[PDB]
């Protein structure tokens, strides 16, 4: 009987055969993991691209919307600018028209004017001629009439005779009167000397007032057009520092959304008994003492490791990841009573005031044999100061190439073991290990995002600060150009006001200056009136005195008072012609002379008019052209300015929306290959399940066969 | 024997039944799905169109609002012209009222003026109405006057002198007193335009006081509206707390479902157990937790291995490890029969301190109380934190004790503690629901932390216009100040010239009657000489016109001198029209620029009112369209989502129906092969 023997190899044999099928399947198996693994990393890369694509659209959309306004409002001020131009343009058009029509009746007036001077100065090639005849026979007249009444009073004064003289009377009125007119002499001695002085007065002071006249206001007008120009830069300045503090608290607050979504997702993660022990840890902190900062957080934030072995880290880590070191026992123990209605689960504190049983440990790394063999500290970079609770954690955690060797180096010395792709093995007999997908302890990697995002808030912090600082000191400086300001405006008020008061002085000392020179010039007239009329008299009475003092009889005089009345009828009828020619020549000439005056005396004051807004029309066509040469180059500048920004910010956002398409649509594609690949996988594993279960079933059988 | 076959069979028959009903439903399911997918496809096209509609009104919307907003350019611009045009044309009406009085008092000037030459001429024509013997005649009477009077021709002649100077000191008092009125008239139309500039002035200053009124009613409008955001931002991140709540119990949720997954991995190994020999299973259900005191307390120590395995042998492990890398199951630990032997021989009773050991509270059978004294090791269980701590600090020995509520110290001395207070929670679909309600409040606080963003920046705007506004208000009163200081020095230096006036007046009312006197003691002069005339008459039968060569000459020479003088008055009034003729001139030419400026304003206005006219239309227009099509997209939204409630329903269902058949499938694979070896066993036993 040995069919028996038979079927139980031909089992066997199947059983093989079954194998060779299952190697098979797992290498396809292996094959499609590989894929689905690149599919996977693939995956999460366009995840965490489409995740910083939407926040940057959103972000930098902010920031497109406020660099388009920024762009439209510069668009109009060179839109203002332009309107400017355009408004000094006919403004100066204006100007130019009112400067041909102007200056067309300038000119009209000008030769009317010229027209008349010349007139006039034939007039006076004829007034002149006039004149020396008119002014001749007038001192004739003097000459003549006068002297015809001074020769009637002296025949009337020969008239009387007495044989039995007057005269000595008459001489007594000769000095006395002369006398009379020394004293006059005096009042002219006390009134020249008077009036010479008042004129010396006057030139002192009309000197202080022109000295006063003459600088100081100039350049304080420019220094406070260099104040205004300064504080017109830091108010520019001012604006652009508030819009870049716009944007960064902008940003900011974008990056403490993302850090805060970052925290949700790494507390999505950890056992909720912990992690409420974690937020119940936390604000005990920030309500209790913790001045001497105590706390030193999570065991991960303080060591980093290197990424080729991190995963065994993470695996031999687990719950150690979330130890916290304090100070001071006490401490802990405290905060832990403090959690009094304890809404929270596990949370542990290791002491370093009492810190001790962390034993020395020596690794056997000296001898051969161990390269497969790695020590775990020698991968980690940390705190020196904490040595010896990180050798409580990661030390004695020792890395091995082999799962058996492992073990038996776990018999020879206890220390945990584990493999490069996390076979973690127990030194007290315990063993452990299973399948590990891409997820892990993201708590260290989301350690750095949580430390990115502190640098950030930090960061945003300092830029406020910084931007508060701004904008006191341009507060300051406003202030400062402020007062500078008034204080400019109030010293030329003084100075104006006190020039004003100068002016009214200096033309009322003007005034009262030309009164006493017309005073003068009286007294003056006057005091030769008074020397010819002593002239006169020495000559008249004097001489009569003189001449009977060596009659009754006027032959001679008889002779010369003949003579005086033929003269008088001769100087009667010489004037009556002079008058008469004179008159004629008046009546013809000088009618239309004082005609022209008077035309040229409006027409002068009319041309001084327009003469004065010709100026001022001309001075500012010049500021005006100077001014719209700047706004035109300035606008020309900004409307450049503008135009690239616009193009870059186009260019920009074209960018981001094809990246943003081209991401969903590969999002999508690999959505549906990842699907496939999980269908095939599901479908491979229940293949592979089934195949299990009939070589069970198969070695069963054989079992039994073979019992007998 | 045939019993069990025949189970077998109608257990196979039942299988069967179900799996043509599951397959009936998996078939409704997806012609279900199939038309679900279609509509969806409508759905999605539907809503692409809306959204290229939408944009397409978005465009439109804000090339029309760019279009307004260059139309608030050219309105300010447009304002700022018509500004100019006012300002000119109350300066033309200053002008023609100023100029108009000019003008009646010239035209009333130059009447008089022509009055007064007329009356000249009439004078000088009633004025411009002697021999041989009579001269020998005339030679006698004069020697006889002369002898007479000769007293009174010289006091004659003394008075005319003395006539002259006074004459002479009352023209020059008149030309003084004429330039003082012509400083006057000059200084009071200087007064005039100086007036005109300050009333400019102060009109210009009352604007610019009511629009930074306005300005600072507008700021404090906006810093409220600051307060009103920043409060309702307050409002919504108590709010945006609240609902982060409901976001953590989602989470927790979330956290039921890794439980399940945990549990999940235990019928994973209990299917390795079914297919590997002499596995125990999970600790959990071999430890003893009755009496409820320190019940809780072993599970937290053993918590490590409180959810590891028990299995035969290492190998047994390895392989197992195997299998798990092979169908993709999970991760656990395992705990070897095999090599539990390291530690078994500690089983001391030392002193307890009357205190309960870790392994007198549990249930056992001896491989199971082996593997449980070897995890717990020195576990030690107290009943205080101060008993805990008197039995343990005190003492120089370190181990794993814990307290009776939880709270341990390790045995390396880490001192631990805490408990939580579960709360079992389900509802994850009305969490859907939460959740979504939650994200939409979060996207609407969103929008409005934009919305407060811009208003900051708009309020930040009016801050600098409201500060640019002060400063030109500064400067306006600075100017204000300087044109009071000029009103003020022009009122003084017109005060001081009315002063020195009505001194020269006063002056001129002493000359006046000096000269009345002068001509007084002239008349008395000429009766006295009219009397000589007379008494010479007795011999006479003329002297006044006689010596006409010099006194009627001399009178026609100063009739001639004051008819040259009210000719050259007419021709000052003659210029005075002229310039009158030139200022209306001017004015006219005025009025044309402002009929020209005026004919301009009216086409600017007209056209700025038609652009306004035709962008209301186009925005009013553009309005009704989006609105209309933001019904129709409401509308299309809320046929979506229903869709994708749908859609979600369907695939749940499909998803239930794919784990029924699953479920079937195994059974028949665990029930008809399990037919087919009974059968295999049956024919081998026939064989016997």
């Amino acid at each position: 009987d040995r069919e028996l023997n038979e079927v139980i190899n031909q089992m066997e044999r199947l059983d093989g055969d079954y194998n060779n099928t299952v190697y098979s399947s797992e290498q396809y198996i292996q094959e499609l993991d590989k894929r689905e693994d690149m599919i996977d990393q693939v995956s999460k890369k366009l995840s965490s691209i489409e995740a910083s694509l939407k926040i940057k659209n959103a972000t930098d959309l902010q920031q497109a919307k406020l660099r388009e306004s920024e762009i439209s409002q510069k668009l109009t001020n060179v839109n203002v600018k332009i309107k400017d131009v355009q408004q000094q343009i006919e403004s100066n058009e204006e100007q130019r028209n009112l400067d041909s029509a102007t200056l067309k009746e300038i000119k009209s007036i000008i030769e009317q004017r010229k027209q008349k001077l010349s007139k006039i100065l034939p007039r006076y090639q004829e007034l002149t001629k006039e004149e020396a005849m008119y002014k001749l026979q007038l001192a004739s007249l003097q000459q003549k009439q006068r002297d015809l009444i001074l020769k009637k009073g002296e025949y009337a004064r020969f008239k009387s005779k007495d044989e039995r003289w007057i005269h000595s009377e008459i001489e007594e009125l000769k000095s006395s009167i002369q006398n009379l007119n020394e004293l006059e002499s005096q009042l002219q001695m006390d009134r020249t000397s008077l009036r010479k002085q008042y004129s010396a007065i006057d030139e002192e002071i009309e000197e202080l007032i022109d000295s006063i006249n003459g600088g100081q206001l100039e350049d304080f007008d420019s220094e406070l057009i260099h104040l205004k120009q300064k504080l017109s830069e830091s108010l520019d300045t001012r604006k652009e520092l508030w819009r870049k503090e716009q944007k960064l608290q902008t940003v900011l607050e974008t990056l403490l959304s993302d850090v805060n979504q970052n925290q949700r997702n790494v507390n999505e993660t950890m056992s909720r008994s912990l992690a409420n022990g974690i937020i119940n840890v936390k604000e005990i902190t920030e309500k209790l003492k913790i001045s001497p900062e105590s706390v030193f957080g999570t065991l991960g934030e303080l060591i980093k490791v290197n990424d080729k072995y991190k995963t065994c880290a993470e695996v031999i880590g687990g719950n150690s990841l979330f130890h916290i070191v304090v100070d001071t026992e006490e401490t802990a123990t405290l905060i832990m009573n403090e959690l009094y209605r304890m809404k929270g689960g596990r949370v542990t504190f290791i002491p370093l005031n009492r810190l001790s049983l962390d034993s020395d440990v020596k690794f056997p790394s000296n001898t051969t044999t161990q390269i497969q063999f790695t020590p775990l500290i020698k991968k980690i970079k940390y705190e020196p100061r904490f040595e010896k609770a990180v050798k409580h954690v990661f030390g004695k955690t020792i890395v091995v190439k082999d799962l058996g060797q492992g073990l038996k180096l776990a018999k020879k010395h206890k220390l945990n073991a584990i493999t490069l792709d996390g076979d973690r093995a127990d030194k007290r007999g315990v063993l452990t290990g299973g399948y590990l997908d891409q997820h892990k302890r993201t708590r260290l990697e989301s350690l750095k995002n949580l430390n990115e995002s502190r640098s950030q808030h930090k960061k945003i912090l300092e830029e406020l600060d910084f931007v508060r600082n701004e904008l006191n000191d341009i507060d300051t400086k406003i202030d400062q150009v402020n007062g500078n300001i008034r204080k400019v405006s109030n010293d030329r008020e003084s100075v104006l006001t006190n020039i004003e008061v100068y002016r009214t002085s200096l033309n009322t000392k003007k005034n009262e200056k030309l009164i006493l020179e017309e005073s003068l010039n009286a007294i003056i007239l006057k005091l030769e009136k008074l020397n010819t009329n002593r002239t006169f008299a020495q000559e008249k009475l004097n001489t009569f005195e003189n001449d009977l003092l060596q009659s009754e009889l006027s032959k001679e005089e008889k002779e010369r008072l003949e003579s005086l009345t033929k003269e008088i009828s001769a100087a009667h009828n010489k004037l009556n012609i002079t008058s008469d020619a004179l008159e004629g020549i008046t009546t013809t000439i000088d009618s239309l002379n004082a005609e022209l005056e008077s035309k040229l005396i409006p027409q002068e004051n009319d041309l001084e008019s327009k003469m004065s807004e010709v100026g001022d029309a001309f001075i500012f066509g010049l500021q005006d052209e100077l001014k719209e040469l700047q706004l035109e180059k300035e606008s020309v500048e900004k409307q450049h300015e503008n135009a690239v920004l616009e193009l870059g910010t186009v260019q920009r956002e074209i960018e981001s929306l094809i990246a943003e398409e081209t991401n969903n649509k590969k999002l999508l594609e690999k959505a549906n290959n990842q699907q496939r690949l999980l269908l095939k996988k599901l479908d491979n594993f229940q293949k592979s399940v089934e195949k299990t279960m009939i070589k069970k079933t198969t070695l069963v059988t054989r079992r039994e066969e073979l019992q007998q | 024997q045939q019993k069990e076959e025949l189970t077998d069979k109608l257990s196979a028959l039942n299988s069967e039944i179900s799996s043509l009903k599951g397959k009936i439903n998996n078939e409704m399911k997806s012609l279900q799905r199939s038309k679900s997918s279609f509509v969806k496809e409508s759905a999605v096209i539907s809503k692409q169109k809306s959204k290229l509609d939408y944009i397409f009104k978005d465009k439109e919307k804000l090339v029309s609002d760019l279009r307004l907003i260059k139309v608030p350019q050219q309105a300010a611009g447009k304002r700022i012209s018509h500004i100019e045009k006012r300002i000119e044309s109350l300066q033309k009406d200053l002008q023609r009222q100023k100029t108009y009085v000019e003008r009646f008092e010239t035209q009333l000037k130059v009447v008089t003026r022509s009055k007064e030459a007329f009356e000249e001429e009439i004078k000088q024509s009633a004025r411009n109405y002697l021999n041989e013997n009579d001269l020998k005649t005339y030679n006698c009477l004069h020697e006889k006057y002369l002898t007479e009077g000769g007293s009174i021709l010289e006091e004659k002649i003394a008075v005319l002198n003395n006539d002259k100077r006074e004459i002479q000191e009352e023209l020059e008092r008149f030309n003084k007193r004429a330039d003082i009125s012509k400083r006057r008239i000059t200084e009071e139309l200087s007064i005039t335009g100086e007036k005109l500039d300050t009333q400019l002035n102060d009109l210009r200053v009352s604007l610019n006081e009511k629009n930074a009124l306005h300005t600072e009613r507008l700021h404090e409008l906006k810093k409220l509206q600051s307060d009103i955001e920043s409060a309702n931002n307050q409002e919504y991140d108590l709010n945006f707390k609240l609902r982060e709540t409901l976001v953590k119990i989602d989470d927790l949720s979330a956290n039921q479902r890794e439980t399940m997954k945990e549990r999940k991995l235990r019928e994973n190994i209990a299917m390795l157990k079914r297919f590997f020999p002499g596995v125990k299973g999970l600790v959990h259900d071999l430890c003893h937790p009755k009496k409820e005191k320190y019940g809780l307390a072993v599970s937290t120590i053993l918590g490590k291995n409180f959810d590891s395995v028990i299995v035969e042998n290492l190998t047994v492990a390895q392989e197992c490890i195997a299998f798990l890398k092979k169908q993709r199951a999970g991760t656990a630990s395992f705990i070897p029969l095999d090599t539990i032997e390291t530690e078994l021989p500690t089983l001391s009773l030392p002193d307890s301190q009357d205190y309960i050991l870790s392994i007198n509270a549990i249930d056992y059978e001896p491989e199971y109380e082996k593997a449980m004294q070897y995890v717990c090791g020195d576990s030690i269980i107290c009943n205080t934190l101060n008993i805990a701590k008197d039995l343990k600090w005190k003492k120089g020995i370190r181990g794993k004790l814990v307290t009776i509520e939880g709270a341990l110290i390790h045995k390396a001395g880490l001192m631990t503690g805490g408990i939580s207070g579960d709360a079992n929670n389900r509802w994850d679909k009305e969490e859907y629901q939460s959740l979504m309600s939650l994200k939409d409040k979060l996207l609407i606080q969103i929008d409005e932390l934009s919305n407060g963003q811009r208003s900051n920046s708009i309020r930040a705007r009016e801050v600098e216009n409201s500060v640019s506004l002060l400063n030109s208000d500064i400067a306006n009163l600075r100017t204000q100040v300087t044109q009071q200081k000029r009103s003020l020095d022009e009122n003084r230096l017109e005060i001081k010239y009315h002063n020195d006036l009505i001194e020269k007046e006063i002056q001129p009312k002493i000359t006046e009657l000096k000269k009345k006197l002068d001509d007084l003691e002239n008349t008395k002069d000429n009766l006295v000489k009219e009397k000589e005339a007379l008494q010479n008459n007795i011999f006479k039968e003329g002297f006044t016109i006689k010596e006409y060569e010099n006194h009627s000459g001399e009178l026609m020479r100063q009739q001639s001198k004051e008819l040259q003088q009210l000719q050259k008055q007419i021709l000052t009034v003659e210029n005075k029209l002229q310039f009158e003729t030139d200022r209306l001139s001017t004015t006219q030419r005025r009025y044309e620029k402002a009929q020209k400026d005026l004919e301009n304003a009216q086409v600017e206005m007209k056209s700025l009112e038609e652009q306004e006219y035709a962008i209301e239309m186009k925005i009013g227009s553009i309005e009704s369209k989006l609105e209309e099509h933001k019904n129709h997209l409401d509308e299309l939204q809320k046929k979506f989502v229903t869709k994708q409630s749908e859609l979600n329903s369907s695939e749940d269902i499909l998803e239930d129906m794919n784990s029924n058949l699953q479920v079937l499938k195994r059974e028949r694979d665990g029930i008809k092969e399990d037919i087919e070896k009974f059968d295999l066993e049956r024919v081998t036993a026939l064989k016997n």
